[PDB]
């Protein structure tokens, strides 16, 4: 047994009761929930959440959830399927982000070119070519074991 | 985001970071007596102005205190390798079966362990026993209409045992 | 195969005159006489078919189909206790006479000689099936489930009578050997274009194509076990072996409008084993990995490839082993937790230490691990694949990737690492589950050994 | 501040608790539970017989199976089978 | 994998290494001595204690237990909470 | 002679029985470890035999038997050889995961639950095995597909700590694009060349081979660990120390240039081929040099250090020299088997606590493992000279004296540098230090097991490796001819190298504190690829699934394309027809317009 | 000392400093206390409903169901066509398989006049 109105159709118009059929319905503070608003795309009036929520709420508060780090009563954010610990991990990055996109690119792109570099000037030792006795080596290449030689014999240094 | 309060205090905030930074300083400054300079330093640091009665001084100290803290913090502390976040993190979780079961074996085997089954149904028995009158005497009587807080009270009134216990004291032994 | 039919209808007033606790014993000893029955059959050596008097026949894409039904019956029976036990024996004998009755409609829809015997055999298999998911479907939407169910099926696949009937009076009679015989290309005109197009999407809606794939989800989600088993594995693969019965006829033209259907495949096959890997609902992401499966089947067979429709086969009876079998281990997990929704129901490495083997196993012949039949039957789509168009290979690849990431996040998401504690219902498995788990794999794993049986009839 | 006294009396009879059902879970009454080299070589040797049974005879009945980059002669030595020496390599000179 | 612990010889462990820090005594140094009540040490220097007790006993304790222990009989009751060391 | 084919299959044969064993039991084994102990034993020790008549004759050969789809003008028995590779690459996985089984033994004497942990090391054991004796490509790609399983639920071991099975996670994921890469390789030896066979495609040289080249070195970065797909190698470090060890020493990492090995004679042309492998083991060799510094973790060290080593490799197969490389993966497994082992020694020793901090000095205290981490570590960078020196120098010569590429031969010096440096790290800072860790000691090596694991693993790192360099048919050219600063050079840069990390250490010492300098930011989150990439990349593609699949373009799409329209549609038609009133003139006018509309509209009569 | 540390759409912006933390008011005050006793009102219900020795089953999370319901069959209303969606809705459906069915035009024009040609490795190709 469950209520029907305990499920969530419809948008924030109008302001007083829905607000406050929300703020019942879904154990939250009154004014800051916030719609998402009417986009159009579904999410009907379900609740907006600050979007990281695994990588913070450090685990000595001891809630109930041990590892999905709720607490049963909470909106539940309409991303938990991918918002959680083992799939994305939003903690906070020591440094920033831009500077740490632009260094990596900056590094890959950098060897990439020298490698681009070093690709247009090869190195070798002072070393002829090998000295093939049967005319570059016949007979063990392609084929043909009777029928075109091409007689280039190697004359001494 | 604490059980007891909302609010830390201005207090609470100063020492929580006192922690993490001296943390940190350990996780920076190993052979241990340069650390010992160093976090003599930083305690040099917070006894420059014991004296502080002002309040946004302090504040504003504190939050640049967090901007100085942030601008020199180290990527992979030495956290405690059985603390969340360290290298356990419930490594041992392999054999940390729940104590509602242990009740749905078979009865050979029941037989096989008979004085510390006996010894199990009178701690049910003792939990049953005692769950009606103090405990919803007690979660009707200390509430208020709202209950706003989280730590709960024992049953210091009259007799047996504080009330909300069973899952709190039979948890797994944390080395199974 | 009279031999075959007569028995059934032997079978099913036995178990309306039978007695009380004794339904049970009866259907499941009789049907396995069937299995053994089935098994005789199996002889089909090389030029020809194997007929018989003008109805019956069997190749190689009938026989271990047919085998797969058969066999799956007594499965099918088995996990259809329990969830009705305490519903009247009246209405118990109801419903397993109903699922009695689908079988022998689908034995003869698999053994047809005529498109139109097929046609008429297709709707009886679509008939039974709605009733069944719409009164045990045990939800509030079985009812939606059922009608999207019915009307697709039957709003898809009522111009291929048209069609059929039009073959018939331009052709002759409808043997599948005489359209062996007598068939003649049909160039690029409009209306050549038409008659295949309802065909083939009839047999689309079927599938189910990325166009119409709603169909399934809900009729899924919103089935009892015996009817989810029987419409996921032998619905889908009774749709391609429809296919691959009336492609013989119509060659030219199939070159010039197949591309649409290819690509949507393609794309779509992508799209749904991306959107099942977000999901709620459990029972609803092997549906979609059913979808993904399908439509690469669908992707194989359209490229007419001998070695297309080996493996076409062999992913077909490999993946109605696998979807079956991880069907019921959803019917088992719901069982337990009463939720269907996945984040709820978690630990079940402490608890349930052998049910937790036997969902590794199914998971990785749904990984495609490389004695699974499941990896001859992509290996062998891919490999046709790539002769045909040489780039396609990385959208092959790119659904290999994110088939192991989604069915091995099934895996490990409800089924690695912390049991809730508030659970604590969960009694350990019963015999019963773990008999329907080694009489899904232990076939699986002995077909692996020699699998010659089960390529097509161009082995 | 410290803890209120409250909290402190719950804590210690949940102190009590945790040390009697401790206590519990420990047992030895001495009777804790109660229940109702030539193998090595056979164990090597019987597939060793097995499986040489089956690689000789199955095996050689079976044609182009089990082949070798054969053995490489040289021109010094000779033919076990047929028998007869390659003439050498040829003369050395700056050895 | 089996080191085992006490009561009496972790609490004597602990003020052990109590005993062992420069300023405060071991003149008027027992279990039953509150440190911000009547050491008249600051909380700095607490916070100090409490950061020696996890070096040595190498488990983090949480920043909401570095509040309000103050007395060594309620550390040595919340280590070995945290230990689960009874008979 | 048949001798030599029936030994090679009673030594396949005898990793069955105590599966089944297990599997058949019904009667509780304890010495389940010492059972797996005698039968790898003996296998050892029958492997041995026919590497020792393959060296005294030659005498190479292929078996075949039980063929199965014969279907097109191709067929597939389980068909496996024995040529150079396959004989001297067994018996030395086998005696490295003999002594993985003893330090199991002894590390994994706690958990109850030893009997399924050692059936999925030993079937891991097999598939390895089946992988490196197959010439049947689909039988590469079942012990390809079954090695990566299997490391996932060996990986995965430790049900909880989710950070692991996400591990495993990325470890299967790295193991798929390897699939794709290997598949498109399949693809085309399918349709050029008849057949996925490793003896026809051998015995022809299609030299158009860009596209399968290119799929083969996609395979390799994703089996190898290496540039793009290496972070799930210390991700994959944190499971277990033997899991670690087995995993990722001797076997399951080494297979992915084990595979560019093999076929050695399709890129014996392909300069471009050759090109594109040392460009990439450049680029792994530099990249994970650089990122091995500031790593607290042991067990990330020895990753980096791995992978920096399977870098040396890639570049010896950027020369066209595979039995050098292959050389390398024999010294190179039982180095780092006896490495993480002695590293597991360590760990376990002092509570698992596995960190750089707070584990400091260990030198005078149980000398025996010290001892065996400076072996480890002086064979590193062949201290001069001993089987480390053998197979690196002889890559590094090989690579001075070729056509190369003017860069990698430095990536690959500076690298050479760096593993010197961290190797000098990991002694200064495990072992020579003042001691840092807490008390209540338990520092213990009263254990036979341990003692004499560490014990044959050194002893074979001593001698082994210079005994299978020694006595092998050379299939090369040996260069030996090298100028001034060009054969001694690689000694002179690990011994400035290790001057270099003596006045570090030096500095170290000091009181200072210096800032970071973002080369010391850029070394610590791994030269942010890891972070960045897996926190980019599942937001890209699950957002996509949220908003285009699950959202929008399926269900809520579809559902407004077909039934909504059509069923608004009937909705309409149907509350506009039966939506009538009983005014019965009004029928009546509709019948009169009929009558008007068939008689002078269309025309009916005409 | 530095920038201040900006947050993006994955760097997560922590509660160390926030800074607009420190401008207290007292109705934020009055917010953090009403929010710590609904999660304590909402703890005392789940641990009243948790701690029975008669209970067997679950325990009848209402929250999952709600936003499961919510996110499986609550999607299709509310619903309307916008700009926005239906521009979205054809840029994400068909745009995609335009795109590769470009390029199969391409790459079966390319292997159809190759092989009418004769210049294709079909020496030997046989496995059609
Ligand atoms: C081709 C199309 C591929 C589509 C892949 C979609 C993957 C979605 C699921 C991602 C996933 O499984 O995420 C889990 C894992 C998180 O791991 P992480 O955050 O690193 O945790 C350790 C941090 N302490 O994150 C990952 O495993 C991230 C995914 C692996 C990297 C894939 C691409 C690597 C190569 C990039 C191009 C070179």
């Amino acid at each position: 047994s469950h209520i029907t109105k305990d499920m969530l159709p419809g948008p924030y118009p109008k302001t007083p009761e829905e607000r406050a059929a929300a703020a019942k319905k879904y154990n939250m503070r009154v004014e800051d929930y916030e719609p998402y608003p009417d986009d159009g795309m579904g999410y009907g009036d379900y609740p907006k959440l600050p979007d990281r929520s695994q990588q913070e709420r450090d685990p000595w508060y001891d809630w109930d959830h041990p590892d999905l780090r709720l607490n049963w009563g909470e909106p539940m954010h309409w991303d938990l399927d991918m918002y959680i610990r083992n799939r994305v991990d939003t903690s906070p990055t020591p440094v920033n982000w831009n500077l740490m996109c632009k260094h990596l690119f900056g590094f890959v792109a950098f060897m990439l070119f020298m490698f681009w570099v070093g690709e247009t000037y090869p190195t070798y030792q002072p070393v002829g070519p090998k000295q093939y006795p049967y005319n570059n080596l016949y007979l063990e290449r392609g084929g043909d074991p009777n029928k075109e030689p091409e007689p280039v014999v190697h004359y001494e240094i | 985001f604490l059980p007891s309060a909302a609010y830390l205090t201005h207090q609470q905030k100063v020492l929580q970071l006192y922690k993490r930074a001296l943390r940190h300083l350990e996780s920076r400054c190993v052979h241990r007596d340069k650390y010992r300079y160093f976090a003599c330093l930083l305690r040099a640091r917070f006894d420059e102005h014991k004296n502080e009665k002002d309040m946004v001084k302090a504040t504003q100290l504190l939050r640049e205190a967090e901007k100085e803290f942030w601008h020199g913090q180290h990527p992979q502390p030495y956290i405690f390798p059985e603390s969340p976040g360290g290298t356990s993190y419930e490594r041992y979780e392999c054999y940390k079966v729940p104590e509602w079961c242990l009740d749905d074996w078979h009865p050979s085997e029941k037989a096989m362990y008979p004085d510390y089954f006996a010894k199990r149904e009178q701690w049910k028995k003792l939990r049953r026993e005692s769950w009606e009158r103090e405990v919803k005497q007690l979660q009707e009587e200390t509430p208020v209409g709202g209950p706003r807080t989280e730590a709960l009270p024992p049953a210091r009134k009259q007799g047996d045992l504080p009330p909300l216990w069973w899952h709190i004291v039979t948890r797994p032994r944390e080395r199974p | 195969m009279l031999k075959y039919i007569i028995p059934t209808m032997m079978l099913m007033p036995l178990t309306w005159l039978s007695k009380n606790s004794m339904i049970w014993i009866n259907t499941t000893l009789h049907s396995l006489l069937i299995s053994l029955t089935s098994l005789l059959l199996l002889n089909q050596f090389g030029d020809n078919s194997l007929n018989f008097s003008l109805t019956f026949f069997s190749d190689s894409l009938s026989t271990p189909l047919l085998i797969l039904t058969m066999w799956l019956l007594p499965l099918m029976l088995m996990a259809s206790q329990h969830h009705l036990s305490k519903e009247n024996l009246a209405r118990k004998k109801l419903f397993i006479s109903m699922l009695i009755l689908l079988q022998l409609f689908l034995i003869m829809t698999f053994t047809a000689t005529e498109l139109i015997f097929f046609y008429i055999m297709f709707e009886a298999t679509l008939v039974p099936t709605l009733i069944i998911i719409t009164r045990w479907g045990n939800q509030t939407e079985r009812l939606n489930a059922g009608l999207y169910f019915l009307f697709y099926t039957l709003a898809g696949s009522l111009p291929l009578l048209v069609a059929l009937i039009y073959i018939q009076n331009t052709m002759g009679s409808l043997n599948f050997l005489i359209l062996q015989y007598w068939v003649q290309p049909m160039p690029n005109s409009w209306s050549n274009t038409f008659m295949w197009l309802a065909c083939m999407m009839a047999f689309m809606v079927k599938m189910p194509l990325y166009g119409l794939h709603l169909w399934l989800p809900k009729a899924h989600v919103e089935a009892p076990i015996a009817g989810s088993m029987v419409l996921a594995a032998i619905l889908l693969k009774l749709g391609g072996y429809g296919m691959m019965r009336i492609t013989l006829l119509l060659n030219p033209i199939t070159d010039f409008m197949a591309y649409p259907f290819i690509m949507l495949s393609l794309w779509g096959m992508i799209m749904t084993s991306s959107i099942c890997l977000r999901q709620t609902d459990l029972k609803s992401l092997i549906a979609y990995s059913s979808v993904s499966h399908m439509a690469l089947v669908i992707v194989a067979i359209l490229i007419q490839t001998p070695w297309s429709y080996m493996g076409a086969t062999a992913l077909m009876i490999a993946h109605g082993l696998t979807s079956s079998m991880l069907f019921c281990l959803a019917n088992s997990n719901y069982e337990r937790v009463h939720s269907r929704t996945m984040i709820l129901a978690r630990g079940l490495q402490t608890l349930l230490p052998l049910m937790a083997a036997w969902w590794l196993l199914a998971s990785l012949t749904n990984l495609a691990l490389p004695p699974s039949i499941n990896l001859i039957g992509e290996l062998f789509v891919v490999m046709s694949t790539f002769s045909w168009s040489n780039i396609t290979i990385i959208l092959m690849g790119l659904n290999m990737v994110i088939t192991a990431l989604y069915s091995l996040y099934m895996l490990i998401t409800t089924q690695r690492g912390k049991h809730t504690h508030h659970i604590n219902n969960i009694l350990p498995s019963f015999t019963r589950e773990n008999a329907l788990m080694s009489l899904h794999m232990l076939p699986l794993l002995l077909l692996s050994l020699n699998p010659k049986i089960i390529l097509g009839p161009l082995y | 501040s410290g803890y209120t006294p409250d909290e402190k009396l719950r804590l210690q009879q949940l102190r009590e608790l945790r040390r009697r059902w401790l206590k519990d879970q420990e047992l030895s009454p001495r009777e804790p539970v109660l229940p109702p080299s030539i193998f090595a070589f056979t164990h090597v040797l019987i597939p060793v017989w097995i499986i040489h049974y089956y690689l000789k005879y199955h095996v050689t009945t079976k044609p182009y199976t089990i082949v070798e980059k054969k053995p490489r002669i040289f021109p010094g030595d000779t033919i076990l089978e047929t028998g007869e020496v390659i003439p050498p390599m040829k003369e050395f000179p700056d050895q | 994998d089996a080191p085992p612990l006490t009561l009496e010889g972790i609490k004597d462990r602990v003020l052990y290494v109590l005993k062992l820090y420069d300023k405060i005594d071991p003149e008027k140094l027992s279990v039953n001595s509150h440190f911000m009540k009547d050491l008249g040490l600051d909380s700095l220097d607490q916070v100090e204690i409490i950061m020696a007790m996890e070096d040595e006993f190498g488990f983090e304790i949480p920043d909401i237990d570095a509040e309000k222990l103050m007395c060594p009989q309620e550390i040595v009751d919340y280590i070995a909470d945290k230990k689960d060391v009874y008979e | 002679m048949n001798l030599f084919s029936s030994l090679t299959l009673v030594t396949l044969i005898l990793l069955t029985m105590p599966i089944a064993a297990i599997n058949f039991n019904t009667h509780k084994f304890t010495n389940y470890p010492l059972y797996v102990k005698t039968t790898i034993s003996c296998a050892f020790i029958t492997s041995m035999i026919p590497t020792m008549m393959f060296i005294h004759t030659g005498q190479e050969m292929i078996i075949s038997n039980w063929h199965w789809l014969t279907i097109q003008t191709l067929k597939l028995s389980l068909s496996f050889k024995m040529d150079f590779f396959s004989m001297m690459f067994v018996p030395v996985a086998l005696f490295v995961t003999w002594s993985i089984m003893e330090f199991s033994m002894w590390y994994m004497h706690s958990d109850p639950n030893i009997n399924q942990f050692f059936k999925y090391l030993l079937l891991f054991l097999i598939t390895m095995l089946i992988l490196v004796t197959a010439n049947n490509l689909f039988q590469l790609f079942i012990g390809w597909e079954g090695v990566g399983i299997m490391s996932f639920l060996l990986i995965g071991w430790w049900y909880g700590r989710t950070d692991a099975n996400t591990a495993a996670l990325q470890a299967i994921l790295y193991n798929r694009i390897g699939d794709i890469g290997f598949i498109l390789a399949m693809a085309w030896f399918l349709i050029n060349l008849n057949t996925w066979d490793l003896q026809q495609i051998f015995m022809l040289n299609p030299n158009d081979s860009n596209l399968p080249l290119m799929g083969l070195i996609l395979a390799a970065t994703g089996k190898s660990a290496q540039f793009g797909l290496h972070p799930w190698l210390p991700s994959a470090m944190e499971g277990p120390t033997p899991v670690s060890a087995l995993l990722h020493s001797s076997t399951m990492v080494v297979a992915g240039i084990f595979l560019l090995i093999r076929f050695y004679p399709l890129t014996e042309n392909n300069k471009f081929g050759q090109s594109i492998m040392l460009c990439l083991g450049a680029m792994t060799t530099l990249f994970t040099a650089m990122c091995a510094l500031t790593q607290n973790d042991i067990k990330k060290i020895i990753a980096f250090s791995t992978s920096s080593q399977l870098g040396l490799m890639m570049v010896t197969i950027g020369i066209n020299q595979p039995h050098l490389a292959f050389l390398h993966i024999c010294t190179h497994a039982f180095f780092k088997a006896m490495l993480f082992m002695c590293s597991g020694s360590i760990i376990h020793s002092l509570n698992d606590e596995q960190d750089i901090r707070k584990m400091g000095g260990l030198f005078k205290a149980m000398p025996f493992t010290t001892t065996a981490l400076i072996i480890g570590s002086l064979a590193l960078t062949g201290m001069p000279f001993l089987t480390g020196f053998y197979s690196k120098d002889l890559i590094i010569e090989s690579a001075n004296t070729s056509y190369t590429n003017a860069w990698a031969l430095l990536m690959t010096l500076v690298a050479t540098s760096f593993t010197a440096i961290y190797s000098t790290r990991i002694i200064f800072f495990a072992l020579l230090g003042q001691p840092r860790f807490p008390t209540l000691i338990n520092i213990n090596e009263n254990n036979p097991f341990l003692i004499n694991s560490i014990k044959r693993l050194l002893i074979g790192s001593l001698f082994a490796g210079f005994i299978i360099s020694n006595n092998i048919p050379p299939m090369t050219i040996p260069q030996m001819t090298m100028p001034h600063y060009l054969k001694m050079t690689a000694l002179t840069v690990t011994i400035l190298g290790f001057i270099l990390a003596l006045e570090i250490s030096n500095t170290t010492h000091y009181l200072k504190f210096n800032y970071p300098s973002n080369t010391f930011k850029f070394s610590n989150l791994l030269g942010y690829y890891p972070t960045i990439m897996h926190r980019l990349t599942p937001y890209m593609n699950l957002t996509m699934s949220q908003k285009s699949a699950s959202s929008l373009l399926d269900l809520i799409w579809l559902e407004t394309i077909l039934p909504k329209t059509i069923s608004l549609a009937q909705m309409k038609m149907s509350t506009t027809i039966t939506s009538q009133k009983g005014l019965i003139k009004l029928y009546f006018l509709s019948f009169l317009i009929t009558i008007l509309i068939s008689t002078t509209l269309l025309n009916f009569h005409e | 000392s530095f920038p201040k540390y900006e947050p993006s759409r994955l760097a997560s912006l922590p509660t160390t400093l926030d800074p607009a933390e420190y401008d207290i008011s007292s109705e934020t005050r009055k917010a953090q206390a009403e929010r710590l006793a609904i999660r304590s009102r909402l703890k005392r219900e789940y641990q009243l409903q948790y701690n029975d020795p008669s209970r067997r089953g679950v325990v009848e999370d209402p929250a999952l169901i709600r936003w499961t319901c919510a996110r499986s069959a609550n999607v299709y209303p509310n619903f309307r066509p916008n700009t926005k969606t239906s521009l979205l809705g054809a840029l994400f459906g068909i745009g995609p398989l335009i795109f590769w069915y470009y390029v199969f035009k391409t790459d079966r024009d390319r292997k159809e006049k190759l092989i009418q040609e004769g210049k294709l490795d079909r020496t030997f190709n046989i496995s059609y």
